[PDB]
């Protein structure tokens, strides 16, 4: 019933403040933890997220990872940041340095500890808890290493307990670092092994979606934030609230993931449009479909035409009728054939929440398994291997307790990953 | 109100009925049966006390002082088609 | 020889009279815009007693000159700049 | 009119300046315009003229200056912001 | 004649209003816009600039509605009048009709003008002896 | 959008660029400080302004312009003047010593030492541009520094930023009144560049508009003056089809694609009207009729070429202020039906119309008055052969015999680059004469 | 149900499509605002065909915005409706068209059809029941006629069995301001001839002599210009959009009027039009609708209807008027005139009545006309570009852009086979 949330690295952190902005909103709780809604159905399940104490504050079941305390105090100064929990801040004196090396395995290994034990509180106060999240970067230092040691202590520790994780993996023209082929290449074998479910966005798509669609001028990292957050908070609406047809995230994972190596997906929104141009927009389903599968608004930098979609699920929320959610999916998959995967017709689960987003009448996110997710982890293995074959920034990572075969291991492990997934787009019945 | 509402043209119509089979060019004046005539060629389904009492409001008196079986039409469209 | 106003003068764009001659108010907007210097009220106070001595105190900040009631020309001008040397120099 | 007046006076000393540096004549200038040699020309003529001269004057300035002479005293014009061959001191 | 006359002496100038256009409850992401309502006299015209055209070259109906100068009886070109007829006297707004605290029914819409700049003020001194309104909030 | 960057080369070129920006400041509102004020307002489009003036954090409006030149009176004149604030420090550019009204000074010896930061400037002006239409270089290919250095910068220009319009205003040297004597030489130089490296040339020589000012104007004594406001008014008029709305928008390539037929044959003759007197008041408003005959009429022509000893090939027409497109075709009607003009007979239609509703606007001071209507022409017509002719003529009349040939050579130009400059003017009078032939 | 869909090519088309939606919301009762105000149901039982309904309430035109300069895009946006327009339906480049045609169709026309032919999809996929698309442009501007034809052309094949009406803007020599009108033209008629199923050519100077004489107007702007093509263009669609006592569409239009392929371009006519003074004193009756309506002075083109014989005509007549009494007016223009028809086409005349007149108007008829005189129009460009080409003169921009002689040479083959079928069909005898 439960999603006990992690938050790792500054991206981790920030993102995860937005999320919380967004979940605090959706469930009408003032920055002070007191209740204010309008409805009973947020009360009626107000526990998932989050935890009443003694007097009737509600605090998130939210847990901060930073070796960096910059980014810690820029949350308690931030507007909600004054909700979460003292001690769930656990954060080093020396920064992660932007080295898996040092945020995996020597410092953020000590660190680990006391969020093992917070995350351990947090699973015990827990009445029947449905599973983890966590919100991180691959290309950074604390983000992918500490993350990525996280995921495999709690998959260790809770073997039969969901665990999504949200990652903001890099782009060509985003890259503002020198490493996102090895923290990348580090982490993406440990998210394989130890991750039910990985969900992967990347700022170039999200400027895209906040210049083409959201018709923005200066864009910042808020709006990023949020957009990642609406389908963050947009995952969980069926736990969180009734439908006529509802889904755990349990639900997503086993109608979602074919095969245990394939469970890395694509995120999407809508509706999104600027401000300006909501006047004409007809709210309907058959404009959710559209722009649900429209290749642009997918807020993962890959083309979705490119490959074909293993698999799909499009939640919606609002008072909408089953009649087009149903037919809407059934119409794309028989005129969009082509970018299906033909040995399993009907790819799309459809889930249905009756509580839509405050502020608009019907919503939908999308999840996606498409074998276009291959493209960018072809092209992050070409950067690794250019960046190895010469021993490039190789000395950072070996001095600080490591070695050289680990690093063709993980390339061995993406090189696996994506013959795995292009000899499933090929595949013919 | 129909007339601005279906752009109500009786006055083509009353003006042929006028001037039918007559050799007069125009009487301004014009039959019961002629004006109903009028009005379903326009298309103006009206019950028969409403027509019965349109006809006996527009028609003409008679130089004897009774009522005649003519209806002065010509009134009737500028009142309402102005 | 004025600052930016709602007025479109000529004064105020540049220096028309074309004279041999520094008002206080061209010495303020060469200090503060060509010089790249940004004295503080005392700061330009002293420099407008230093450069014209005569000059009243209420015009400090005035936006516009008196025509060239109040201005210093090239010698002028170079004894200023000889007594700002001089106090770098030892005394003597 | 004494606003008016100390205005005037203002803009013909700063017009007389600039004729001093530039040692400059004004009367081809401004007598092309006077086709008739009547004295008078009007106010485009003076303003076409001052602008030809490049002197120091705005809009606002060289209209006062044309309702001051008031057509256009060019001749008196002239003489005021004065010469070393055409001043008030050399007659 | 009368046209350049104006083109003359009213020709090229121009009066400013700032207005605000409140749309928050008239439909879903509803915007309030800051625009700048401007008069030509010399054609007695206005247009509108969002601060960004909102509204060119066009003479403003009273009653909102141009539906009688898209007439499709070409009745609303005079020959002699560049300003349309719209079959009805004094249909279009005016400078008389202009002045701070105005709510123009610009096409169907409320814009309420707010403010006027000091050169509209002085012109209609100048020619009406009428003191606008100071600028309100 | 549409931006375009304004160059000058030059005495001439930084005279004429200071009276089209003087024309600019007030057209658009702007004041020499560089700022707009709030009390009155001179414009509608907002953005308007974008094509020459970028805006500024500060709310400032700096030129896209580059005043370029080998010697520092006139950019000195420009530092002192009213336009200081308004331009910026840099893209000022001025140098040394004189090019000494030498092609190859300027081209070979002194222009290589500018031409370097002279495109650095470029480049720092067009990467602000998001949406820039061309360039329009104003320069005198009779002086040194407009031809040796304009050569050069059209060169680099044209190389490094590909097949961009390029538009250069250049004041040919005229028929019978001239400056100097190594003038037709430095014009014969300049003709490579006026060919490979311009994709319309637009002549704007002295005679004409001293003709132009004696007897449209009634001014019996003109200058520079009036010949830079004229030739800023006419680039003004071209340039306010983009810069505001109108019935027909042309733009850089539009006209330029209708005006040039061949990519040898770019020069295009101009004249503009009403040019009337401002002196003269009690003025009639003139109609588009009356405004098309005058701008055909050679009297008001801004180049002293008379059309009737060739034929027009492609007309390109600006009707700014109130214009009827009915007066306009009535006009060109007329025209068509009169015969002391002739077109070629490839060219049936031959005419571009562009009408655009702003009026122009009166420098203060100045010999036009305030029009409602105004037309401006840009002409590719075969009698532009005759200016090449006198030109080339009297560059053979002075070559013959090795004068003023010993300073273009010590300063580091081979003696076959005027053989090779004859020998290409010679093949555009030919070119000019074939298309020009009747079919 | 049964709609269409609108595109508007080049700033002529774009001014055009501007005027058209100006006169559609005023039939239909919608202010800039967008909502309904209309006084009769009839306006809201088809309001379908031109506009989308949005969450609102409101009303939205299906309308797809197409110019490689954003100036006329601003210019409509700026207009009195142009608040009605869906921003995202503005495409539209940064470098401008240059008047070319090679611009306009092969390179900068090219990256951008693909987010037009995106616009136009999702429309058609909105739309319950695609019926047409209608396209307004200029075949002599530079993105009025390339990229229009490159529209047309690659809609085609995407819905192969839907309408195509183009509305071309074909100028003419005491109009002619530009200088590449036959390269333009001729590029583009051959597109036409096989990428739409009917096209309407609109000139310039007719609709400026009606203007004069027919008006009697001094000096009129663009504007009852764009006025007088959106009647037509509204008229053709007034069986579509209201009842009557005879329906119609445009495929009942075109199976009316196209007896061949090849012969699908139109000539087209407004009745009635009458100055203010004349107004009143006229009196307005399907007889005077006839006589201008088969009246040269009031066709929209500068061609002479006598020198021509109509293979085929429709008359669209709008208001309450008599079947019988229209019908027997065709009947007798065609006995009055039988030499100005065609023999072996008997009952050369389509009448099609709306029971809805045009507001403010007791009755109207559009006209549409196969007319042989359109050969004229076509021998004339012909003649011009064949001039140019001869010349090889202002080719070099054209094969700049990557065309070749071949497309020119190609071009003026085809119009001259489009106008020798005309020329066939004028003197073919029974
Ligand atoms: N239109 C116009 N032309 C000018 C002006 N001043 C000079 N010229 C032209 O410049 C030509 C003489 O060339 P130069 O005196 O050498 O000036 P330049 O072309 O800039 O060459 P440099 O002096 O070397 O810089 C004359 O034939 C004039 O046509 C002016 O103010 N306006
Ligand atoms: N969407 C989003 N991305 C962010 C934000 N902050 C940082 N990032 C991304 O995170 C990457 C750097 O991660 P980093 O902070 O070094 O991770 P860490 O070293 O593990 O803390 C950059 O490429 C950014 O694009 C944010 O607020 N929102
Ligand atoms: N009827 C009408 N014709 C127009 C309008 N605007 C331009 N034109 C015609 O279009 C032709 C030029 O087209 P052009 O502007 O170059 O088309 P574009 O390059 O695609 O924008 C001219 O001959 C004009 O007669 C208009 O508003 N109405
Ligand atoms: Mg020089
Ligand atoms: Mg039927």
């Amino acid at each position: 019933r439960e999603i006990v949330s992690c938050q790792a690295g500054q991206c981790g952190n920030q993102i995860g403040s937005k999320f919380w902005e967004v979940i605090s909103d959706e469930h009408g709780v003032d920055p002070t933890g007191t209740y204010q809604g309008d409805s009973d159905l947020q009360l009626e399940r107000i526990n998932v997220y989050f935890d009443e104490s003694s007097g009737g504050r509600y605090v998130p079941r939210a847990v901060l990872m930073d070796l960096e305390p910059g980014t810690m105090d820029s949350v308690r100064a931030g507007p909600y940041g004054q909700l979460f929990r003292p001690d769930n801040f656990i954060f080093g004196q020396s920064g992660a340095g932007n080295n898996w090396a040092k945020g995996h395995y020597t410092e953020g290994a000590e660190l680990i500890d006391s969020v093992l034990d917070v995350c351990r509180k947090e699973a015990e106060s827990c009445d029947c808890l449905q599973g983890f999240q966590l919100s991180h970067s691959l290309g950074g230092g604390t983000g992918s290493g500490m993350g990525t040691l996280l995921i495999s202590k709690l998959r260790e520790e809770y073997p039969d307990r969901i665990m999504m994780t949200f990652s903001v993996i890099p782009s060509p023209r985003v890259s503002d670092t020198v490493v996102e082929p090895y923290n990348t290449t580090l982490s993406v074998h440990q998210l394989v092994e130890n991750s039910d479910e990985s969900m992967c966005i990347d700022n170039e798509a999200l400027y895209d979606i906040c210049f083409r669609t959201l018709k923005l001028t200066t864009p910042t990292f808020g709006d990023l934030n949020h957009l990642v957050a609406a389908v963050m908070s947009g995952v969980t609406c069926c736990l969180r609230f009734p439908g006529q047809l509802n889904s755990d995230l349990r639900k997503l994972a086993v109608n979602l993931v074919p095969f245990p190596r394939l469970h890395f997906f694509m995120m999407g929104f809508a509706p999104l449009t600027s401000r300006g141009s909501q006047q004409y927009r007809g709210l309907s389903v058959a404009e959710l479909t559209q722009q649900m599968f429209d290749a642009k608004n997918m807020m993962q930098a890959a083309d979705p035409r490119h490959g074909r979609y293993l698999t799909a699920s499009a939640l919606f929320r609002g008072r909408m009728s089953t009649k087009e959610v149903d037919e809407q999916m059934l119409n794309v998959q028989n005129k969009n054939s082509s970018y299906f995967i033909e040995w399993i017709p009907n790819n799309i689960k459809s889930s249905i929440c009756d509580i839509p987003p405050k502020g608009l009448k019907m919503s939908v996110t999308f999840i996606g398994n498409n074998t276009c997710i291959q493209e960018m982890f072809r092209r992050v293995g070409e950067q690794f291997t250019g960046m190895f074959r010469r021993k490039a920034f190789l000395h950072w990572y070996t001095g600080e307790g490591m070695d050289e075969m680990e690093f063709t291991e993980a390339e061995s492990n993406m090189n696996d990953l994506v013959s795995e997934y292009q000899q499933y787009q090929d595949a013919t019945v | 109100a129909l007339v601005q509402s279906n752009r109500i043209c009786l006055s083509p119509v009353l003006r042929d009925f006028d001037r039918v089979r007559k050799g007069i060019y125009e009487h301004r004046t014009c039959t019961r049966t002629r004006f109903a005539r009028g009005l379903a060629t326009q298309n103006i389904m009206l019950p028969p006390e409403q027509l019965q009492l349109l006809i006996r409001k527009y028609t003409v008196p008679n130089p004897d002082g009774s009522p005649s079986s003519e209806v002065n039409y010509y009134l009737f469209v500028q009142d309402v088609d102005p | 020889r004025a600052y930016r106003d709602r007025r479109d003068d000529l004064y105020s764009f540049t220096n028309p009279d074309r004279d041999t001659v520094i008002t206080p108010v061209q010495l303020r907007r060469c200090i503060v815009e060509i010089l790249t210097g940004t004295p503080t009220a005392e700061e330009m106070a002293c420099l407008l007693e230093f450069f014209f001595p005569h000059l009243p105190a209420e015009a400090y900040t005035q936006t516009r000159d008196n025509g060239t009631t109040y201005a210093v020309d090239l010698n002028e001008f170079q004894k200023r700049y000889y007594v700002m040397t001089k106090e770098t120099m030892l005394p003597d | 009119d004494a606003e008016r007046a100390a205005q005037v006076a203002a803009i013909l000393s700063r017009v007389r300046h600039n004729v001093s540096v530039h040692n400059a004549l004004l009367m081809p200038f401004f007598a092309d315009f006077d086709r008739h040699h009547r004295g008078v020309i009007t106010s485009s003529q003076f303003a076409q003229a001052c602008v030809r001269h490049r002197l120091p004057l705005t809009e606002t300035e060289m209209h006062t200056l044309a309702s001051w002479y008031s057509g256009v005293r060019y001749l008196s014009f002239v003489r005021d912001v004065g010469c070393e061959e055409e001043s008030v001191q050399y007659a | 004649v009368e046209h350049s006359v104006r083109f003359i002496r009213d020709g090229g100038k121009m009066l400013r209003f700032y207005g605000i256009l409140d749309e928050r409850d008239s439909f879903p992401g509803g915007m309030v816009r800051k625009l700048e309502v401007m008069l030509f006299v010399e054609d007695n015209s206005m247009a509108i600039l969002q601060r960004g055209l909102y509204l060119s070259r066009c003479w403003l109906p009273r009653s909102g509605s141009v539906a009688k100068a898209n007439e499709l009886t070409f009745a609303h070109r005079v020959n002699g009048q560049r300003e349309p007829d719209m079959g009805i006297p004094d249909a279009y707004y005016r400078d008389v009709d202009l002045d701070v605290g105005v709510t123009l029914n610009v096409f169907g819409r409320s814009v309420l003008l707010y403010d006027c700049d000091d050169y509209t003020r002085e012109f209609f001194m100048e020619r009406y002896g009428v003191s606008l309104r100071q600028p309100i909030d | 959008m549409r931006e375009a960057i304004c160059i000058h080369i030059g005495q001439a070129g930084c005279q004429v660029g200071n009276a089209c920006w003087e024309l600019f400041c007030l057209e658009h509102g702007i004041q020499p400080d560089g700022s707009m004020p709030s009390d009155k307002c001179i414009g509608v489009e907002d953005d308007a302004f974008n094509t020459f003036f970028s805006e500024t954090g500060a709310g400032k409006h700096v030129p896209r312009c580059l005043f370029l030149d080998l010697e520092p009176t006139v950019v000195d004149e420009v530092r002192t003047g009213t336009y200081r604030q308004l331009f910026n420090p840099e893209q000022l550019v001025s140098g040394k010593e004189d090019a000494a009204n030498n092609y190859a000074r300027g081209h070979y010896t002194i222009g290589k030492e500018i031409v370097d930061l002279a495109l650095d400037r470029i480049r720092k002006l067009a990467d602000n541009c998001t949406g820039l239409q061309g360039f329009m270089v104003f320069h005198a290919v009779g002086g040194g520094t407009g031809s040796g250095l304009g050569a050069l910068l059209l060169e680099r220009l044209s190389v490094d930023y590909g097949k961009k319009s390029k538009l250069g205003y250049t004041v040919y040297p005229s028929p019978q009144v001239s400056t100097a004597v190594v003038e037709p030489y430095n014009c014969v130089l300049s003709t490579h560049s006026l060919l490979e490296h311009t994709d319309v040339a637009t002549m704007l020589d002295n005679e004409a508009i001293y003709d132009l000012t004696r007897r449209s104007l009634d001014i019996e004594r003109p200058s520079y003056t009036n010949v830079n406001r004229l030739i800023g008014q006419v680039v003004s008029s071209l340039t306010a089809s983009l810069r505001f709305d109108g019935a027909l928008n042309v733009d850089l390539t539009e006209f330029q694609t209708n005006l040039v037929p061949y990519p040898r044959i770019h020069f295009v003759l101009t004249s503009y009207a009403p040019v009337v007197s401002a002196e003269k008041a009690y003025h009639e408003q003139l109609s588009v009729a009356d405004i098309t005959n005058s701008v055909f009429e050679p009297a008001g022509m801004l180049t002293k070429c008379d059309p009737r000893h060739g034929k027009y090939m492609s007309c390109c027409l600006m009707y700014r202020g109130d214009v009827v497109p009915k007066d306009v075709n009535a006009a060109i009607a007329t025209i068509k039906t009169k015969r002391t003009i002739q077109f070629v007979d490839w060219c049936p239609t031959g005419f571009k119309c562009g009408i655009n509703y702003q009026p122009p606007t009166v420098v203060p001071g100045g010999d036009l008055a305030k029009v409602q209507r105004a037309v401006c022409m840009i002409a590719n017509s075969t009698a532009i052969a005759e200016v090449f002719a006198r030109i080339d003529h009297k560059f053979d009349l002075m070559y013959s015999k090795r004068a003023f040939v010993h300073w273009y050579v010590g300063e580091g130009m081979e003696e076959g680059e005027f053989s090779e400059a004859r020998e290409d003017l010679a093949a555009l009078e030919k070119d000019y004469e074939e298309v020009g032939a009747e079919s």
